[PDB]
Parts: C-alpha cells; sequence; structure tokens
C-alpha cells in the first residue's frame, strides 16, 4: 500500500534487499508492508529508517 | 525458560500442521515461525547430561529451510521435514531431563542445567512463540507479581496421618475417651468415642473437637461431608501410645449431634455450616475446625437399653464420626492431585538414572515428607520442575 520510507538514500538501500537472492523470507515480505503513521493531531510522526 | 517452551510448542505444531496433502495457506505462519527457529539455532552447540547415570551428549545444529513455494504439500516436503524435528525433539528431550534431575538452594527459580542457561540470552529470545498452556501462563504473571491460580482435582494438600487420642485412660483400658482420625491425600475421616456413653456427662452429652491446619490457602474448594466414619466402625486391638501393650475396641454407632463446621483464615471465621450434610462451599480458608457432640438417647427401647448399663463392665462402646472430602478447589502454589501425572514424570526421571540424594528434595521425593515441610526453598524448585516436566510432556509422553 501507499507507504514511506525517510529519506532517498534509505530507499536505494532498501531495494537492493529486496532484490538479491539472498536475503531471508521474513525480511524481504517485511519491508513490503512496513509503516509509517502521520497522526495528524499532536504533530508526532513516525517512519522507518 | 520462556524460550524452551517456545521450542516445544512449534514442534508439536510442526508435527501435526505439516501433513501430506494439505492446503499451503493452512502452515504459511507455521513454516516462517519453523524456519526462523533454524536461523538462530545454526552455528551454536550444546551439551546436556552428566550427573548420575545420565550420559553425556553433544549437540550441533547445521540445517537448512523450508521450501514456501508449494500449493499443496506433498510426500517430499512432508520426509524433509520429518528427519529436521526428529533431531530437535530429541535435544528437547534431553534438556528438560538434565533440568527435572538439578536442584539448588539460594535461588532454585533460576535455570540450573548448562543448557538451560545459555538459552536464556537474548540471541535466542526471537525463537518465542505464544505462552498459552497453565504453567507457562502462571510462570509469566508470578514472574511480574500478579495473582496466580492453579485448578485441582483431588489434591494431595494432607500428609498422611493416622493416629489417636485419649482424653481419659487407665492402664486396663476399659473406660476410655478421645479421637481417631485419618488425615490421608484429601480426605479427613474422624471419629469419637467414650465407653460409658456420657452416663455421668452433665446433660448426658460428651462434647469432641478436631482443628486440622493447612500447609498453603486454599480458594472455592467444593467439599462434600458425611456424617459416618466407615474405617472406624468395627471391631479392632489398638497398641498403647508407647507401644507397650495393647487395648481393645468394640463400637456401636450413634448418630453425630450438633455438628459444626468451620472454615478459618488468620484466625477468622470465614464460612460455618450447623447440621448441613452434603455438598457444602468454601471460598477463602487455611484451617477446618470439626466439631460434633456425643447425646445419650433419652427413650431406649429394650433391646438397646441392655447396651448401655450404669456398673463398669461397658462391652459395647459407643461412636459417633464425621467424613469431610474436598473434589476440587484452586490453589496459588503447585501440589500433586488425582488428574495429571506431573509428580510422575519427575520421580520417575530420578529412580531412572540413579540420582544421589541432594540437598533440597526428601530421599525418593517423598510426598509426605515434602508437604510436611513445605519450605519456600522447596516451593520455588517444585515449581521449576512440574514446569520443565509439562514442557516435555507435549513432545513425549
Ligand atoms: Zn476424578
Amino acid at each position: 500500500d501507499a507507504g514511506k520510507v525517510v529519506d532517498s538514500e534509505t530507499a536505494a538501500i532498501c531495494d537492493a534487499i529486496f532484490q538479491d537472492e539472498e536475503t531471508e523470507g521474513a525480511v524481504r515480505r517485511f519491508i513490503a508492508e512496513m509503516r509509517q503513521r502521520v497522526q495528524a493531531d499532536r504533530n508526532v510522526v513516525n517512519y522507518p529508517s | 525458560m520462556d524460550v524452551l517452551y517456545s521450542l516445544s510448542k512449534t514442534l508439536k505444531d510442526a508435527r501435526d500442521k505439516i501433513v501430506e496433502g494439505t492446503l499451503y495457506s493452512n502452515v504459511s505462519d507455521l513454516i516462517q515461525q519453523f524456519n526462523q527457529m533454524i536461523i538462530t539455532m545454526n552455528g551454536n552447540e550444546f551439551q546436556t547430561g552428566g550427573i548420575g547415570n545420565l550420559p553425556i551428549r553433544n549437540w550441533n545444529f547445521n540445517f537448512g529451510l523450508l521450501g514456501t513455494t508449494l500449493l499443496n504439500l506433498d510426500a517430499n516436503y512432508v520426509e524433509t521435514a520429518r528427519n529436521t524435528i526428529d533431531y530437535f525433539v530429541d535435544f528437547v528431550d534431553n534438556v528438560c531431563m538434565d533440568e527435572m534431575v538439578r536442584e539448588s538452594q539460594r535461588n532454585g527459580i533460576a535455570p540450573q542445567s548448562d543448557s538451560l542457561r545459555k538459552l536464556s540470552a537474548i540471541k535466542f529470545k526471537r525463537i518465542n512463540f505464544d505462552n498459552s498452556s497453565e504453567y507457562i501462563e502462571n510462570w509469566n504473571l508470578q514472574n511480574r507479581r500478579q495473582r496466580t491460580g492453579f485448578t485441582f482435582h483431588k489434591p494431595n494438600i494432607f500428609p498422611y496421618s493416622a493416629s489417636f487420642t485419649l482424653n481419659r485412660s487407665q492402664p486396663a483400658h476399659d473406660n476410655l475417651m478421645g479421637t481417631m482420625w485419618l488425615n490421608a491425600g484429601s480426605e479427613i475421616q474422624v471419629a469419637g468415642f467414650d465407653y460409658s456413653c456420657a452416663i455421668n456427662a452433665p446433660a448426658n452429652i460428651q462434647q469432641f473437637e478436631h482443628i486440622v491446619p493447612l500447609r498453603r490457602v486454599l480458594t472455592t474448594a467444593t467439599i462434600t461431608l458425611l456424617p459416618d466414619a466407615e474405617r472406624f466402625s468395627f471391631p479392632r486391638v489398638i497398641n498403647s501410645a508407647d507401644g507397650a501393650t495393647t487395648w481393645f475396641f468394640n463400637p456401636v454407632i450413634l448418630r453425630p449431634n450438633n455438628v459444626e463446621v468451620e472454615f478459618l483464615l488468620n484466625g477468622q471465621i470465614i464460612n460455618t455450616y450447623q447440621a448441613r450434610f452434603g455438598t457444602i462451599v468454601a471460598r477463602n480458608f487455611d484451617t477446618i475446625r470439626l466439631s460434633f457432640q456425643l447425646m445419650r438417647p433419652p427413650n431406649m427401647t429394650p433391646a438397646v437399653a441392655v447396651l448401655f448399663p450404669n456398673a463398669q463392665p461397658f462391652e459395647h462402646h459407643a461412636t459417633v464420626g464425621l467424613t469431610l472430602r474436598i473434589e476440587s478447589a484452586v490453589c496459588e502454589s503447585v501440589l500433586a492431585d488425582a488428574s495429571e501425572t506431573l509428580l510422575a514424570n519427575v520421580t520417575s526421571v530420578r529412580q531412572e538414572y540413579a540420582i544421589p540424594v541432594g540437598p533440597v528434595f526428601p530421599p525418593g521425593m517423598n510426598w509426605t515428607d515434602l508437604i510436611t515441610n513445605y519450605s519456600p526453598s522447596r516451593e520455588d524448585n517444585l515449581q521449576r520442575v512440574f514446569t520443565v516436566a509439562s514442557i516435555r510432556s507435549m513432545l513425549i509422553k
């Protein structure tokens, strides 16, 4: 779904983990499912890095 | 300890859910757990046994992951997983037998074997799975100081005891008074007697009493009360107090008059029941106080009046008794009972491998000697060993 990461290099790192044939199943399945949390009131955001 | 239960939970589920022909979506989340067991366990090495006749074995883990690409599981996928499960289930047997056999006196709640101390690192914490059993749930609630509870069917709360008490005696032993009792398992049978049948008592009534203290506090018990002690009803000969001589007891049995059963907690009366037989409850208690009395019958037919004269030769002795029995109760410490076999698994390991007597437990794991002096140092060891015996019972019956 619509998920985001924290800047431009942590998207370039996690894309190469998704591609190569060595990473395990619980890590490759995970980075298609990690989520930010916006929470418009209280002004607190969360982004993976 | 928490990761030893988590190894056995997903080896039990791996033999049950990974069957031939099943759909892959039924086992899609177990294989992610079972592959993540293997990644954590590879490269490590272990050593179990060494005490008694328990042999020394070395363990080494180098396995490969399972496939995650079929739609229905076939016989290649089952037979390549059974020869991985059968090595882990042999490892867990020898860790559980290594821990049920050891004990300490300073802090018995800590792990004692070499393998279970090594599994308590933060490297192995990712193997942790759900904790849904009764003993592993009470292991975690009690570790944070929250209130726990074990449910028993006929709990072995009374140590074995069979004795008497003479409130009136002479060396001829022909005019006696007192009580007799048997406390064994979860059953109390007390019986009071009087040879004169209250011929000289004030208002022809003789009062009896029997007080049984417990070792641990029971909660929400279901108790059956019946107005006869069937064990102290026949003629018998009994030795004296110091084993010198023997004395004879020939009973006839009246009904118990004015029965009062009280359920105490720190000397406070929680419950009471007055001439009420059958099934009763007891919400919170640690001391049972039985009270009952003998009354001479004021009207007697000629067949009865010959039995109880006024003079000294009393050939038929009066007897009044009760019978109490705990069906099920909830305690907070571990005990033994009549339904589950956790005490039998602990003693059978120690007897098989010829284990020497240690500093804590009685010789031969005698339950009468263990509930008699049930110290807090023995309670922490007994919970640590019944919990390991509960983990081993999932894999190996
Ligand atoms: Zn039963």
